RNA sequence: CAUCUAAGGCUAAAUACCGGCACGAGACCGAUAGUCAACAAGUACCGUAAGGGAAAGUUGAAAAGAACUUUGAAGAGAGAGUUCAAGAGGGCGUGAAACCGUUAAGAGGUAAACGGGUGGGGUCCGCGCAGUCCGCCCGGAGGAUUCAACCCGGCGGCGGGUCCGGCCGUGUCGGCGGCCCGGCGGAUCUUUCCCGC
RNA sequence: GGGGACCGUCCCCCGACCGGCGACCGGCCGCCGCCGGGCGCAUUUCCACCGCGGCGGUGCGCCGCGACCGGCUCCGGGACG
RNA sequence: CGGCGACGUCGGCUACCCACCCGACCCGUCUUGAAACACGGACCAAGGAGUCUAACACGUGCGCGAGUCGGGGGCUCGCACGAAAGCCGCCGUGGCGCAAUGAAGGUGAAGGCCGGCGCGCUCGCCGGCCGAGGUGGGAUCCCGAGGCCUCUCCAGUCCGCCGAGGGCGCACCACCGGCCCGUCUCGCCCGCCGCGCCGGGGAGGUGGAGCACGAGCGCACGUGUUAGGACCCGAAAGAUGG
RNA sequence: CGACCUGGGUAUAGGGGCGAAAGACUAAUCGAACCAUCUAGUAGCUGGUUCCCUCCGAAGUUUCCCUCAGGAUAGCUGGC
RNA sequence: UGGGCCACUUUUGGUAAGCAGAACUGGCGCUGCGGGAUGAACCGAACGCCGGGUUAAGGCGCCCGAUGCCGACGCUCAUCA
RNA sequence: CCCCGCGGACGCUACGCCGCGACGAGUAGGAGGGCCGCUGCGGUGAGCCUUGAAGCCUAGGGCGCGGGCCCGGGUGGAGCCGCCGCAGGUGCAGAUCUUGGUGGUAGUAGCAAAUAUUCAAACGAGAACUUUGAAGGCCGAAGUGGAGAAGGGUUCCAUGU
RNA sequence: AAUGCCUCGUCAUCUAAUUAGUGACGCGCAUGAAGGAUGAACGAGAUUCCCACUGUCCCUACCUACUAUCCAGCGAAAC
RNA sequence: GAGCAGAAGGGCAAAAGCUCGCUUGAUCUUGAUUUUCAGUACGAAUACAGACCGUGAAAGCGGGGCCUCACGAUCCUUCU
RNA sequence: CUAAUAGGGAACGUGAGCUGGGUUUAGACCGUCGUGAGACAGGUUAGUUUUACCCUACUGAUGAUGUGUUGUUGCCAUGGU
């Protein structure tokens, strides 16, 4: 809504806000990232820092899906499974412990933030941190991979 | 003439709802009536809370409501909220609760109500407890959000630990002069 | 000219962008126009299946895809073999046949 | 090790469309706007030429477009007439401002003009011109039912152990009740009764 | 591959207790109110007129005057220490 | 409390003309400074200049919320409106968020207390619990000795208010610890279908846009910056083809 | 009476022509014609920038800049 | 916004400057009003629209509000006071 | 335990109403409010209107601090407005602004290069300028004469206005 | 010297009087050889003097034509 | 009142000066801080900490010059 | 020559008053400088001097206000000198 805007309140105000000094010129410092470098150091250097300068090892033809694995956390864990899975675990007799497929769920990798519930788990994932496959022995689980 | 500044003569402070929510507007009616005509603090707090923005109402997690809960002599308290609860699905175990808040979500109302707990709206905690008697007043996390991630000091400053904007991220996005001794300068 | 914290903008509009742009008032229009040429194909084959030909389950290439099973273009030639079916009989029934697609297991 | 088989050829669909033919529509513009062009407009006109390129819509419902008389050489007038209207008369709907003519009022040697304060005059306004209305009571002089209270009927408001139902909210049990005689889901278990190895 | 069992939400019912009839409604009662029709036909009630009537409110068609009270202010007399 | 009221007067500070007293230089603009011997402006009418797209940032409003979003496609008599609206869910592919760090190979965020033991060697095997530590502030909330009452007292029956002190402490702030990735220094152990120029672990500093019980996503609005003709008008020029 | 004057027909075209040479002339245009287009070329420079009331209210300083008629930066301002 | 300028005092260059350059506070710029006849900067004082009272700086022959006090004490004659 | 009286003002668009205290300069600039204004769209006003819409004019009556608005009178002759939202090509005194129109200047500058006109008559409403006659002059054959080329294109010739 | 600052160079001639002219001199700021130095004729070329001539002047006056001026008609512009 | 490399100022006497002896702390590292300052960078400097050393009997002192100046980003190249 | 041949101001008075000799455009020559284009408070030569009819000022020319109209003869405020 163009009612809504300053224009509307700047009529009858010769500058229309710019200023009677400093006027309101086409490009005054250049047009874009110009003077980067030079008049406009400053502010590059303060707000954008390492913006100037080439660092590490270049790569052609860089293929994102090969490189895909998203990951899960163990907090997150038993929520790739339904909650009839995790009552039926707990209250089983048996030493019958579920499986967590995260790669059916979409994950590739299992990371070790959070802590786990006090039951035995079967974890099949494509790889393992230390501290995850730590956790889910702790419990009483296994960690086995897949391809 | 006097000699005084005026520059700080208008308290900037929110005085009503910005939401025309016409609902927000009742219960900000019933609250306008309970602080003034009461002396508990308490609804004098919640009364600015109703004013307040989005931003400055941040969702409360299951996980941190239950968190303050146990803590010790709050028992059989109402956990009061002036904003959105949240499931946090990183708990298993949610506890009976007593709990007033302006929203729930969808899944933290059936976990709440699953384990036995109450859930009220600010009318009913009125009716519940005027004065606000027996009631743990909590507030989501102010600073957890995004911004406050890119406010500080400017990045390129030392002692500065603060995000920069960047379109991407990766080794040619803002790595070079001024972050890495080798390329001029680090700070 | 930067002013204050911001984000270092790259547009890409140096390059008379006003002289090729494509508006999309048309895309209503377009999707009636594609349905009743669904329609109109569907009724010309009666019987046969509107979608078109029976097409080969099909896993997919990269290691991002490879849990995810698809539909290919056309069936074998080796699964057609001992599918029992003529490599030119089988576009004649529904069949569609993909002669460059080999089975690696 | 993988993958294809160049240096010959064809092939519809999905896609594009500020030119063309024929259509439909619009939170667009409304005659200095919108195409340059609402109209005998790429016209008139300009330039040797390449090329440049306007301005310009509206009487009235209907011409019923002012017969006739009179002055003048005529333009132009005065009458008359048409019309609802010519205080609509062929560049004619409305008809602003700048500017001009005339009439009326007022004023005038410090250029006009202006702010504040009064005074004088003038045009108008005030149903101005013997200046409010209305509540109760008192007194006088008249009418009308019927005033209250009772009877009948109708309709509302409030209350009632639910007086009686119909309920509703929350639990409470047999589940009689659904995978045949009720559904939808579950990353929960199975033929150890059944169709492909 | 089915078909089953179980679990979670449901469903309409057969039924009782629980809080209430609620802003979900009806019937009966009780009280109150209104309306219509009778009766009541005059020390009641109501209507309009008059008084240069009284009490209240508002306000005087215009132009004026006075009085006391209070606020602010500028002055002037008298007396005491 | 008084006077006066219809063809002459009564009221109307507004509005028309005139008179007088006081005040009063022509606006706009640049500028330290304009009435300027600084520029533009004879007059009137109509036109006439911060816009739209995209991308960011922050603030605000709305929905859902560790998710969010169908925008591309498809299904609905194919169409007055309707080119709208509705629907999809094995259409959520995908985007953004949910994890960071390193040039990279890669790696990748849980602690606290109670016990027996090696030697509780700054320490390795377990048990049990609880589930992101602690200090100082900290709205609010909780307990609360003692007070406030009645025609009066021996003696408590029910709750209300004030209340010194004490307690749990939101968000947030300062600080101290802890955890993840990079890199140094020191050093000793452990694992095996590959006994290796193999793999893993520790302590102490230090680099990170990190963790430490999520806050984001979509839509709308405002402001600011930027690329676009870019608030409007303005060169001297350059190029192509005639 | 001459390197004379002049009509018409021809030829030379734009960074080209033609010049007894003045940067002269080349359709009133020449130290680079004219026409259309790129093109709304760019401008740190000049001029303009349209309703009302209310509230708050500056700076001509620091640092860096082929910076000195301009920016970035801190300062001063407002809003939330 | 990043052209400043002015005044008391301190202060550098210069013969000096309504010159040039600093320090400090205030001001003008951005500010009207009373006074200085007149005037960006001086003196007083800062401002919503008004009535009354009183002042500041400055004034009280007349212009022009106020000495039209029986004001006090002296000094001074100028043919450029 | 109100009752000889059955009765008892207003209020509270809560985005409303009420009370008390202090304060009020402002360029550049920022913000808020606008029952300020323009055009169009969705709703709404059982809105207005040929018994007169818009527009325009007005020594008419008023309202608002103001932007502006309402009403009377006239003209005009067919449409228009209020409120809740929505959306802009939305407000002018300037730009040596664009287009159009109009003033003062001003009945002014001016209608002065190449010697020169006069008398009578005719037609005619009308004669310094037309025609005829008479007279006086000029071009003076390198013409103010007679014919062509280029260029123009009907200007040629009669009659009429 | 159209080439010399100092410079109105110095001397002679021209005049009553000459920053002018001509003739002569020359350590010439900074002359000079395809251009130096001369030389008739020629020149809408620059300069000095003389005779004659004159309103250039002393020192202005008068006359003629067309205007301006006034009138009838017509009728702008700059600003 | 000398000298301490140089401009000047400060500092210094069994010193910081002069002469000998032995040496390489003018070495390898991580952070913090000061100066300019925006509290950015460079340069320079201060105090630590971890190595490896030098000197001295030792306490200690030394990571250049008694202190205040003596110097240089991105991109590229070269070496370790 | 003369009594004397004093010094100055008025936008270094006075260009819609003139003139255009000088300086100060474009042509050209010389000297010096410069590799060159070109330069020279060095010399030389040739080189468009536009408009008033507006307001005021001034110069002259009619008139205008008051004594009823109109005329004759006069006075002198003031200004010049
Ligand atoms: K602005
Ligand atoms: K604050
Ligand atoms: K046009
Ligand atoms: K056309
Ligand atoms: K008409
Ligand atoms: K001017
Ligand atoms: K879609
Ligand atoms: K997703
Ligand atoms: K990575
Ligand atoms: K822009
Ligand atoms: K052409
Ligand atoms: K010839
Ligand atoms: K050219
Ligand atoms: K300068
Ligand atoms: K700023
Ligand atoms: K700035
Ligand atoms: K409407
Ligand atoms: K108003
Ligand atoms: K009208
Ligand atoms: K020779
Ligand atoms: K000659
Ligand atoms: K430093
Ligand atoms: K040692
Ligand atoms: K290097
Ligand atoms: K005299
Ligand atoms: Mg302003
Ligand atoms: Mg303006
Ligand atoms: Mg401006
Ligand atoms: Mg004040
Ligand atoms: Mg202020
Ligand atoms: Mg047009
Ligand atoms: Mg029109
Ligand atoms: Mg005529
Ligand atoms: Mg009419
Ligand atoms: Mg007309
Ligand atoms: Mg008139
Ligand atoms: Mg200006
Ligand atoms: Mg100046
Ligand atoms: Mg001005
Ligand atoms: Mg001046
Ligand atoms: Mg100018
Ligand atoms: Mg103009
Ligand atoms: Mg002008
Ligand atoms: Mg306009
Ligand atoms: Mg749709
Ligand atoms: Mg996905
Ligand atoms: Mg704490
Ligand atoms: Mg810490
Ligand atoms: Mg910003
Ligand atoms: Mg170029
Ligand atoms: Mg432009
Ligand atoms: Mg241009
Ligand atoms: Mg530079
Ligand atoms: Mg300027
Ligand atoms: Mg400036
Ligand atoms: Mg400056
Ligand atoms: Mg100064
Ligand atoms: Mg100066
Ligand atoms: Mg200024
Ligand atoms: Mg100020
Ligand atoms: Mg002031
Ligand atoms: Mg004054
Ligand atoms: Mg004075
Ligand atoms: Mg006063
Ligand atoms: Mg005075
Ligand atoms: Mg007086
Ligand atoms: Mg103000
Ligand atoms: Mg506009
Ligand atoms: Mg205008
Ligand atoms: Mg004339
Ligand atoms: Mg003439
Ligand atoms: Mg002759
Ligand atoms: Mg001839
Ligand atoms: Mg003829
Ligand atoms: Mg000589
Ligand atoms: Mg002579
Ligand atoms: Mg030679
Ligand atoms: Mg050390
Ligand atoms: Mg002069
Ligand atoms: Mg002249
Ligand atoms: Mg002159
Ligand atoms: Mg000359
Ligand atoms: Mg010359
Ligand atoms: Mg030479
Ligand atoms: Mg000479
Ligand atoms: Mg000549
Ligand atoms: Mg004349
Ligand atoms: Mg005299």
């Amino acid at each position: 809504p163009s009612r809504l805007r300053k224009t509307r309140k700047l009529r009858g105000h010769v500058s229309h806000g710019h200023g009677r000094i400093g006027k309101h010129r086409k490009h005054p410092g250049g047009r874009g990232n110009a003077g980067g470098l030079h008049h406009h150091r400053i502010n590059f250097d303060k707000y954008h820092p390492g913006y100037f300068g080439k660092v590490g090892m270049k790569h052609y033809h860089l293929k994102r899906n090969q490189s895909f694995c998203p990951t899960v956390n163990l907090d997150k864990l038993w929520t790739l499974v339904s909650e009839q899975t995790r009552v039926n675990a707990a209250k089983n007799k048996t030493g019958a412990a579920p499986i967590i497929d995260v790669v059916r769920s979409g994950y590739y990798k299992v990371l070790g933030k959070g802590k786990l519930p006090k039951q035995p788990v079967i974890v099949k994932a494509k790889f393992f941190s230390r501290r995850a496959e730590e956790k889910i022995k702790s419990v009483g689980g296994a960690c086995v991979l897949v391809a | 003439g006097v000699d005084i500044r005026h520059n700080k003569d208008r308290k900037v402070r929110r005085k009503e709802p910005k939401s025309q929510d016409i609902y927000l507007r009742l219960l900000v009616k019933l609250y306008r009536f309970l602080a003034r005509r009461t002396n508990s603090t308490f609804n004098q707090v919640v009364l600015k809370r109703l004013f307040m923005s989005r931003t400055n109402r941040p969702p409360l997690s299951l996980s941190r409501m239950i968190r303050k809960m146990k803590l010790p002599g709050r028992e059989n308290k109402t956990a009061v909220v002036v904003g959105t609860i949240t499931d946090d699905v990183r708990v298993q175990e949610v506890p009976k609760l007593k709990v007033c808040a302006l929203r729930v979500t969808s899944r933290a109302r059936s976990r709440i109500l699953r384990a036995g707990g109450k859930i009220l709206t600010f009318d009913q905690l009125a009716l519940d407890s005027p004065k606000g008697c027996g009631t743990v007043l909590l507030s989501g996390p102010r600073k957890g959000r995004e911004v406050y991630r890119h406010f500080g000091k400017a990045p390129g400053t030392p002692h500065s630990h603060t995000k920069p904007y960047v379109r991407s991220k990766g080794r040619k996005f803002e790595r070079a002069r001024g972050r890495r001794a080798s390329r001029g300068y680090k700070n | 000219a930067p002013s204050r914290n911001g984000m270092v903008l790259k547009p890409h509009f140096h390059k008379d962008w006003q002289r090729r742009v494509a508006t999309w008032f048309n895309q209503p229009a377009r999707k009636i126009r594609r349905r009743k040429a669904r329609q109109a194909k569907a009724r010309r084959i009666a019987p046969r299946p509107a979608s078109g030909p029976i097409r080969p389950i099909v896993r997919c290439p990269t290691v991002r895809y490879h849990t995810k099973v698809r539909a290919g273009r056309g069936f074998s030639l080796e699964e057609l073999r001992v599918a029992g079916i003529h490599k030119k009989v089988a576009r004649t029934i529904g069949i569609s046949v993909d002669p460059r697609r080999r089975n690696k297991s």
